[PDB]
């Protein structure tokens, strides 16, 4: 069965009809600041919160390419959401990837981390920047997409990437005025096209405001 | 080489058991079915 | 907030 984990907005939470979907892919399209990875941050914390308050039990994975995890903001994102900043810390597990092959072989990593922990949700932030000859990448990147795919149906972890397969849900974020930022989405036999706008601040993604 | 591996967001390096790298060894294979 |  799957499990949605809260993006912290209820706006953003309603267009993913719940949340952030365990099993299967949710791919972020922006650049750094569009959201996409605060969004990350704050799914690292509130995927560890009880299932009724809108988690998944589970520890977090992270893998930055970008060099901009930073704990201090899963401190913030605890304290909003009432839990211990150290135990927050102590169930996210990072790790940077210094170039594709490596990217590849942390999978093997979280894999033989995921049985023996209950792991929620993996964050690969980013799945392609060290990737940027170009058809041999162009293969690495399909198959590495494709280990993300069995990793999100063998644990039932949500796997979220930033930057396809049926199950992939594709975000595309923008900048709105300010702290707020708008999320859209495609091709939905419920709506061709879909926004929602939400924001960012010191203490994670929230609601946008006036 | 701990620059390589994973360590908690409070700086802990996080142990993984052989026996467990060895159990998911084959989980990304794509062998004919 | 900045919501228009
Ligand atoms: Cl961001
Ligand atoms: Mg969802």
């Amino acid at each position: 069965e799957i499990i949605q984990i809260t993006t912290g907005s209820k706006e953003l939470d309603k267009l993913l009809q719940g949340g952030i979907e365990t099993g299967s892919i949710t791919e972020m399209f922006g650049e750094f600041r569009t959201g996409k990875t605060q969004i990350c941050h704050t799914l690292a914390v509130t995927c560890q919160l009880p299932i009724d308050r809108g988690g998944g039990e589970g520890k977090a994975m992270y893998i930055d390419t970008e060099g901009t995890f930073r704990p201090e903001r899963l401190l913030a994102v605890a304290e909003r959401y009432g839990l211990s900043g150290s135990d927050v810390l102590d169930n996210v597990a990072y790790a940077r990837a210094f170039n594709t092959d490596h990217q590849t072989q942390l999978l093997y990593q979280a894999s033989a981390m995921m049985v023996e922990s209950r792991y929620a949700l993996l964050i690969v932030d980013s799945a392609t920047a060290l990737y940027r000859e170009l058809s041999a990448r162009q293969m690495h990147l399909a198959r590495f997409l494709r280990m993300l795919l069995r990793l999100a149906d063998e644990f039932g972890v949500a796997v979220v990437i930033t930057n396809a397969h049926a199950s992939t849900t594709r975000l595309y974020l923008r900048k709105g005025r300010g702290e707020t930022r708008i999320c859209k989405i495609y091709d939905s036999p419920c709506l061709p096209e879909a926004e929602a706008m939400f924001a960012i601040n010191a203490d994670g993604v929230g609601d946008a405001k006036d | 080489p701990t620059l390589l591996g994973f360590h908690t967001a409070s700086g802990k390096k996080v142990k993984i058991a052989k026996e467990s790298l060895d159990k998911v060894k084959n989980l990304f294979d794509e062998k004919e079915q | 907030g900045s919501m228009g």
